[PDB]
RNA sequence: GCAUGGCUGUCGUCAGCUCGUGUCGUGAGAUGUUGGGUUAAGUCCCGUAACGAGCGCAACCCUUGUCCUUAGUUACCAGC
């Protein structure tokens, strides 16, 4: 299971949510592994007409997470996977 | 045991220090040590902290040591040993906090500014 | 009180020096012996009486009467035979603008009542933040706990020191009781005392007659307080 | 000159009007649905005042929360401008599209509300200062704990272009912790254009 | 661009800039905001016709340096 998502007070308090509504039924999912993070510098000119040496610069984060299954007999979450989508995060799904 | 783990960081490197009873055995990424540091002062700078602590022919050496610079790996050693030397006790504490060799060196590189050239360099007007 | 040798023996008589002098104050003096002037002895109590009058004809009429006079060598007289329910008194140096700027000091005994209630809770350093000011407020806002009104006497120790409260009391048309020297001004206090400041037991002998005044005021005012309401003793 | 009161602060403080993860060849494709949204519905709802259209995307749709301080203009008899306009947001925007409307309950304490009432004012032909001393005071019955408003353009005047300033209360810039609306909307005078901007504090952390 | 909004440079990341009420002055003003000590700092302490409040400075944010907990694939190899 792959998740991407654009801030850490979603993505890393949504895999809470299918931990917890997995290992309920039963079957075994250890813990998510973090991966690298995407950084992206933007360095932008910021005057109209032109005064160069002011300049503003910017990043934009993609977090990544791995969750890791042992036994797949839940179709349970394949149900919630609207529940687990909540507004930014995409899921990409490795059911190892 | 007595195997005893040492870490140590300088300079963007990190090594891992194995320090085990033995005699003289210095290995570092399967090569001998004056092997592996070519035509450097720095190949008695890796014994500094073991010679002073009289413990130079009474222990076995294994190192791994990843990124870094030339110069840069030959300190993550020197602090790393340290490491290891004071899993035994705190009898070679005062004689290493006197000496200068257990705080990690925080200096590091600095990014280069907008307006500037390097990180305080700056062109030239008139 | 009235007695003789409570005045010579407490001090009363003798003033500053020669040349620390005010004429307008020469009226009430008696001589100049040993370069050091000497005050009248015979119309002090006769003005003195009649003052303690006028203090016992307030004090039993529901109102306030202001100590005043803080110096820390013999000002703890004042801190001592006070801070009882029907007078407020001061600890530190007066403000300037009391009486006239009592609005914004209505905003600052706001404060007051929080901050010795605020310290139930007691970070570490930031409780000391809080409570060094508490130490400040109650060097002198902390013997005002009145609010509301304005006092109906005040009692200057000192005339010379505190030119302050006596401009801002006639700005308001309040009874000021002074206790002038031989060099300070008789102008400004109503009631005047022509007495000394240069002892620890004419300072005390002035200020038992007037906190047992307001005691008998309160005892008459406890002996009128059912005047109020009841008609047959009133 | 005073870094945008939106831009050092989100995070601590608040968040996007818009939240929806995109593939690095589809992200230039929702970007240019969701910019002319917006100045689609501003110039439809140029009454019923609106503050914030903020924009989810679920799985392969969409959805959006207008926010007016009138719903029942908008709401008119059941839904006569909600199923019309949701006709009509598809043909901008091809996913079927989700329309919901709350509540701005004190509508006298967001920034956008409050400065579109000062380019009507403005342009009534009212006094440049007895609108707005009347609309501070209002916004200070119930409420903040400190309003700027700054007035600038031609304010009448001939070769003129001063700068209204009234303040009331506290309001704090350097600090991250606190939380600050802004807002600057238009006005477009018989001469001159004016710009007005607000700073409504409320409460801190 | 000397009819203007918006957006940026500059003095200068320099330590200042103002208000309420009060008193002094016929008035424009002034006092607070000066004095002694001290600070990167109008930062603090003691003083004091002023008592307070705001903007600023500080902190709140990010990153780098130490350790702890939760986590082990595509990362990791001490033991096997």
């Amino acid at each position: 299971i792959r998740l991407k998502a654009f801030d850490h007070r979603l993505i890393d308090q949504s895999t809470q949510e299918i931990v917890e509504t997995a290992k309920r039924t039963g079957a075994q999912v250890r813990g998510p592994i973090p991966l690298p993070t995407r950084k992206e510098r933007f360095t932008v000119l910021i005057s109209p007409h032109v005064n160069k040496d002011a300049r503003d610069q910017y990043e934009i984060r993609t977090h990544k997470r791995v969750l890791d299954i042992v036994q797949p007999t839940d179709k349970t979450v394949d149900a919630l996977m609207k529940l687990d989508l909540a507004a930014g995060v995409e899921v990409q799904i490795s059911l190892g | 045991a007595t195997q005893n783990y040492g870490t140590g960081r300088r300079k963007t490197a990190t090594a891992r220090v194995f320090l085990r009873p033995g005699t003289g055995k210095i290995s570092i990424n399967n090569r001998g040590l004056d092997q592996f540091f070519g035509r450097e002062t720095a190949r008695m700078v890796v014994r500094q902290p073991l010679e002073l602590t009289e413990t130079v022919e009474k222990f076995d050496i294994f190192v791994t040591v990843v990124g870094g610079g030339v110069s840069g790996q030959a300190g993550a050693i020197r602090h790393g040993i340290t490491r290891a030397l004071i899993e035994y006790d705190e009898t070679l504490r005062s004689s290493l906090r006197k000496a200068g060799y257990v705080t990690r060196d925080a200096r590091e590189v600095e990014r280069k500014k907008v307006g500037l050239r390097k990180a305080r360099k700056r062109p030239q007007y008139s | 009180q009235v007695n003789m040798r409570d005045m010579l023996k407490a001090g009363v008589h003798f003033g500053h020096q020669t040349r620390y002098w005010n004429p307008k104050m020469g009226k009430f003096i008696f001589g100049a012996r040993n370069k050091i002037h000497i005050i009248n002895l015979e119309k002090t109590l006769p003005m003195f009486n009649e003052a303690l009058t006028f203090v016992e004809r307030l004090a039993a009429g529901k109102n306030k009467i202001l100590f005043v006079g803080t110096k820390r060598s013999a000002g703890k007289i004042v801190r001592e035979e006070a801070a009882r329910c029907g007078m407020p008194y001061v600890d530190h140096r007066w403000l300037g603008g009391m009486l006239t700027n009592y609005k914004t000091i209505r905003q600052s005994i706001k404060r007051l009542r929080d901050l010795e209630t605020q310290s139930q809770d007691g970070t570490k350093k930031e409780a000391l933040m809080r409570s060094r000011d508490l130490e400040k407020l109650e060097r002198s806002l902390g013997g005002i706990k009145d609010m509301g009104g304005l006092p109906d006497a005040l009692f200057v120790i000192d005339v010379d020191h505190e030119r302050i409260a006596i401009t801002e009391a006639n700005k308001l048309g309040i009874p000021v009781i002074g206790v002038v020297d031989t060099n300070s001004s008789p102008e400004g206090v109503d009631y005047v005392i022509p007495g000394n400041d240069d002892a620890i037991r004419a300072v005390q002998l002035y200020l038992n007659s007037m906190a047992e005044a307001v005691i008998r005021g309160k005892q008459g005012a406890a002996t009128s307080a059912d005047e109020f309401v009841e008609e047959a003793p009133a | 000159q005073k870094v945008h009161p939106n831009g050092i602060r989100l995070g601590i403080v608040k968040e996007h009007t818009s939240v929806w993860y995109a593939d690095r060849k589809n992200y230039a494709d929702y970007l240019f649905a969701d910019l002319k949204v917006r100045e689609y519905l501003q110039d439809k709802l140029k009454s019923a005042s609106v503050s914030r259209i903020d924009i989810h995307r679920p799985a392969q749709t969409a959805r959006i929360t207008i926010h007016t301080a009138r719903p029942g203009i908008v709401i008119g008899k059941k839904g006569e401008d909600v199923e019309k306009l949701r006709q009509d947001l598809t043909k901008q925007m091809g996913v079927p599209v989700h329309i919901n409307i709350e509540e701005i309950r004190k509508p006298e304490l967001d920034a956008m509300l409050v400065a579109q009432s000062v380019a009507q004012q403005l342009e009534r032909r009212v006094m440049f200062r007895r609108a707005m001393k009347r609309a501070v005071q209002n916004a200070m019955r119930i409420g903040a704990k400190g309003i700027k408003i700054q007035v600038s353009g031609r304010l009448g005047g001939a070769e003129i272009a001063r700068t209204e300033w009234y303040r009331e209360g506290r309001v704090p810039l350097h600090t991250l912790r606190a939380d600050i609306d802004y807002a600057t909307y238009e006005a477009h005078t018989t001469y001159g254009v004016i710009g007005v901007k607000v700073w409504i504090f409320k409460g801190e952390v």
